[PDB]
């Protein structure tokens, strides 16, 4: 016997061309028929459903399951396929680090959200269902919904929307009060003295009650800390709910996935959490019950994480009258960690970034991407970008951005001497090196056999050719460059016709998915001077024509 | 009456996500929309509307007041039959030949014409909140909106009545409407041109319409950016190798380009720093090549049924090169933009190139932008000043394509 809201209905349609559902009712046991008859009778008294007849041709199946308490289950799959699309409710969830501290906060959960909002009258006919007769002998008892049903595609959206309209006048009345709407919950914060706040909560409840929406009284409302979506929300801090990292001699994939999920969740406030090595154990074909022995690295990473977690850490709330400061540290091969604070060193939140963009990259590019990721996240959480502190010298950043072919722009930042610092590990000469040997390199792979050759000729009369199996044209062009690097002294000029190889090497990579690129990088760092130049293939260009003929022998023409 | 509008058969309306907005811009948008709602231009909508188009706030060129910019790119694609085929505004070939073209914003014209009731739902947009605190604020248009190519299509008949006296009294002035703007070209001395533009402003004013580039455009000034070849008192192997490479790729665009003679100089396995004297044959081959590159490309024509593509290269020192084509190497236009960070400069180049395209062909190109998608999307609105938005995608061309255009 709960209120049905006198809010206006949202008009609702079937998808164009589609008619309503007509799914036959399967016979039910007497026990289930009886349970359903009394549930429906009671719901009809409350105005939630109404009885109809066989004039209405639509139907959706109904079921009951049991405990002593019986529940009615309506299977709206078919109606749902035929119902229009709606606007999605939540485009994201509030992050606690985004909340501004209030003197007093109350959570009001709306009791039976959906059943108190009325369904558009023109749409009710499509919600028809039938309690069957015993052994389907006579016609069933037929009903239709008057309110938003459980499991129907439009209920979530039409509820939030109804709740929005109902709150609007109260908001204008009470502009100082914040009210967040998340699913069934209203989250209500004020900076009033605690008595005047308890009063305003009472007004809100009455306002909601006047619109047919019931809520719990003061004696029944949750007290802080609030547990909510895997977070703890206290009066002056917030954290993630406690993380139990299970101990175990043996680890199933299922256990490792669950561990990784927990560590990922912990990383938004515990700084320095790492999951790289634990994630390496999950790549590959893997049933959920198959045991995976932890590698040395995964054990080290786990022990390190356990240390970070042993003492609890909490974050602070947001103060809009102050800048956000974001710091980023390099943690290792491909791993970055960050903290955002307003007053050093009281973090609002933390996080990690470890993403391979492209097959080959360097630390300057990775830091830029990390900055870009933190920038977007800040706009979402706080509505503004933070000022950055980055372990890269202004001169290193300048050199890189002005020479690089892509547009890049880090917003306001400062250098901070928190090693390891981000640098470039080698550079290419802009000019040919006098007094250094010139290597003309090339590679060729056969498409059928997958055999290939890589090699060089040099202006000093040297030549070499190595033979390769199960290779590709790309691989042989990089093998050729690798050869010239191993056989050359500390200064060398290298001429290639591979735009592919050139492009990779000119971006000054320090890390790569390719073993071969890593070996080239390793060599490039040991040299004092390297000049790398490109020429087009098959133009009879001096040194190139001869390495070409050499590596093409037995492979191509 | 309202002019009925249909979608592309089996096309549904746009469902595009709102990119995140700073607080400052959210607040600006809330103020703008509250006012537009009171004037009846937009109305709040319920959840039974599943459509969305993104919105942004920008500053016009000199002004410091916020302006709402709706991204109707998706809606424009989905209503192409309506605005291109059914109600197409023909583009004058003569505009690009005028000494001066002035660009006047006439977007306010549209807010006085009601939008067809059955179409309004496809114009839905959302003002988001910070930290997903509150649900975003949802509206649709009741009137022809700015940024929809359907709007000048429908207002066409009215624009003609408004402009009739002025066109009749000034038969050699060319006036072209594209999206929310008027392009007005004359061959007058600039004083008289500006005088006539002020006259035109007075006509528009009687119809309730108040009012990377200079004041005016000068499209008779625009001219080819040639591929240029270096000139040197002496040539190394490395230098020649570089020139052969640059000519090799130029030969894909320009026929007749020859390298045999230059390649004959490089025979053997030579040191890169070794100086090579040019033989007479090689000299004249370079002279012939140099002459070819001065003249334009035979056989390349605009095709109105194909999309325009624009490629842009970062050249360093605040310089950017670009090419517009429809089939690759069939360059319709090449240029250079010069002279403040990379993203700012890049948005300036994009707007300048789009404007030129509108003037020359009545179409915007699809841009291939040399930048991280996320960086672009975060920052582009900080510097954007146009009321239209071209299509773009993101590329990374590490080649010597940069070295070849300057
Ligand atoms: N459950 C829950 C919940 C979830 C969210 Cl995302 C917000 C919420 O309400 C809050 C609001 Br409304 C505003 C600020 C905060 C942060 N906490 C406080 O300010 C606060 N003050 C007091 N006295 N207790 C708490 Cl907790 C709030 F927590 C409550
Ligand atoms: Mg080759
Ligand atoms: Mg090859
Ligand atoms: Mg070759």
């Amino acid at each position: 016997n709960s209120p049905i809201s006198p809010i206006e209905t949202v008009p609702v349609k079937l998808k164009p061309g589609m008619d309503g559902p007509k799914v036959k009712q399967w016979p039910l046991t007497e026990e289930k028929i009886k349970a359903l008859v009394e549930i429906c009778t009671e719901m009809e008294k409350e105005g939630k459903i109404s009885k109809i007849g066989p004039e209405n041709p639509y139907n959706t199946p109904v079921f009951a399951i049991k405990s002593t308490k019986w529940r009615k289950l309506v299977d709206f799959r078919e109606l749902n396929k035929r119902t229009q699309d709606f606007w999605e409710v939540q485009l994201g969830i509030p992050h606690p680090a985004g909340l501004k501290k209030k003197k007093s906060v109350t959570v009001l959960d709306v009791g039976d959200a959906y059943f108190s909002v009325p369904l558009d009258e023109d749409f009710r006919k499509y919600t028809a269902f039938t309690i069957p007769s015993i052994n389907n002998e006579t016609p069933g008892i037929r009903y239709q919904y008057n309110v938003l049903p459980q499991g129907w595609k439009g209920s979530p959206a039409i509820f939030q929307s109804s709740m929005t309209k109902i709150l609007e006048p109260f908001r204008k009345q009470n502009p100082d009060i914040v009210i967040y709407q998340y699913m069934d919950d209203l989250l209500v914060g004020s900076d009033l003295e605690i008595g005047q706040h308890r009063t305003k909560i009472e007004e809100l409840r009455q306002h909601l009650l006047r619109w047919g929406l019931t809520t719990p009284d003061k004696k029944h409302q949750k007290e802080p800390p609030f547990l909510w979506m895997g977070y703890e929300l206290h009066p002056d801090k917030w954290t993630v709910q406690p993380i139990v990292l299970p101990e175990k001699d043996s680890w199933t994939v299922n256990d490792i996935q669950k561990l990784v999920g927990k560590l990922n969740w912990a990383s938004q406030i515990y700084p320095g959490i790492k999951v790289r090595q634990l994630c390496k154990l999950l790549r590959g074909t893997k049933a959920l019950t198959e045991v995976i022995p932890l590698t040395e690295e995964a054990e080290l990473e786990l022990a390190e994480n356990r240390e970070i977690l042993k003492e609890p850490v909490h974050g602070v709330y947001y103060d809009p009258s102050k800048d956000l400061i974001a710091e980023i540290q390099k943690q290792g091969q491909g791993q970055w960690t960050y903290q955002i604070y307003q007053e050093p060193f009281k973090n609002l939140k933390t996080g990690k970034y470890a993403r391979m963009r492209g097959a080959h990259t360097n630390d300057v590019k990775q830091l830029t991407e990390a900055v870009q990721k933190i920038t977007t996240e800040s706009i979402v959480i706080w509505g503004k970008t933070p000022k950055f502190k980055l372990p890269i010298q202004k001169e290193t950043w300048e050199t890189w951005w002005t020479e690089y072919w892509q547009a890049t722009w880090i917003p306001e930042w400062e250098f901070v001497n928190t090693p390891p610092l981000v640098k470039l590990w080698y550079q290419l000469e802009k000019e040919p090196i006098v007094g250094a040997e010139t290597f003309y390199v090339d590679g060729a792979a056969n498409r059928e056999t997958k055999l290939g050759k890589a090699g060089y000729v040099t202006n000093r009369g040297r030549q070499k050719v190595v033979t390769l199996t199960d290779t590709t044209n790309q691989k042989t062009e990089l093998q050729a460059i690798y050869l010239a690097l191993q056989d050359s002294g500390l200064e060398v000029n290298i001429v290639t016709d591979s735009q592919y190889a050139l492009g990779i090497i000119q971006a000054q990579p320090d890390q790569s998915e390719s073993e071969l690129v890593n070996q080239i990088i390793e060599q490039l760092i040991k040299k004092e001077k390297v000049y790398l130049a490109w020429v087009p293939a098959h133009k009879g260009i001096g040194g190139n024509e001869q390495v070409d003929k050499l590596v093409s022998a037995g492979i191509r023409k | 009456e309202t002019v009925p509008v249909k979608l592309k058969p089996g096309m549904d309306g746009p469902k595009v996500k709102q990119w995140p907005l700073t607080e400052e811009k959210i607040k600006a948008l809330v103020e703008i929309c509250t006012e537009m709602e009171k004037e009846g231009k937009i109305s709040k909508i319920g959840p039974e509307n599943p459509y969305n188009t993104p919105v942004f706030a920008i500053k016009k060129k000199d002004s410091t007041k916020w302006r709402k910019l709706v991204d109707f790119r998706e809606l424009n694609k989905r209503t192409q039959d309506f605005w291109e085929v059914q109600l197409g505004i023909p583009h004058p070939a003569g505009l690009k030949k005028k000494k001066s073209v002035t660009v006047l914003d006439v977007g306010d014209a549209y807010f006085s014409v009601p939008l067809d009731e059955d179409f309004r739902k496809y114009t839905a947009f959302t003002i988001p909140s910070i930290n997903n605190e509150t649900p975003g604020i949802r509206y649709q248009y009741n009137v022809l909106p700015q940024g929809w190519k359907g709007s000048p299509a429908i207002f066409q008949s009215s624009m003609t009545k408004i402009l009739e006296p002025f066109r009749k009294q000034n038969p050699d002035i060319v006036i072209y409407q594209y999206m929310d703007d008027l392009y007005v070209g004359s061959d007058l001395e600039i004083g008289q041109h500006r005088t006539k533009i002020e006259e035109l402003r007075q006509h528009l004013l009687r119809w309730g319409l108040t009012t990377w580039m200079g004041y005016e455009l000068h499209p008779d000034k625009w001219t080819v950016q040639p591929i240029v070849l270096p000139e040197k008192d002496s040539w190394t192997v490395n230098d020649i190798q570089k020139l052969v490479g640059k000519l090799n790729w130029a030969s894909q665009i320009y026929p007749g380009i020859k390298v045999r003679q230059l390649c004959k100089l490089l025979r053997g396995t030579k040191a890169l720093t070794e100086v090579i004297p040019l033989t007479e044959e090689a000299e004249l081959e370079l002279a012939e090549n140099r002459e070819i590159l001065k003249e334009p490309v035979h056989g390349v024509y605009y095709d109105p049924s194909k999309d325009l593509i624009a490629e842009i290269q970062k050249q360093g020192q605040g310089q950017w090169t670009y090419q517009i084509y429809q089939e690759p190497f069939k360059n319709l236009k090449t240029g250079k933009y010069a002279r403040t960070n990379d993203v700012k400069q890049l948005t300036e180049a994009v707007q300048k190139i789009t404007t030129e395209s509108i003037v020359i062909w009545g179409k915007t190109p699809k841009f291939k932008l040399p930048i991280q998608k996320e960086t672009w999307e975060t920052w582009w609105t900080e510097y954007w000043q146009a009321t239209w938005i071209p299509e773009w995608e993101f590329v990374n061309t590490p080649p010597l394509v940069k070295l070849w255009y300057q």
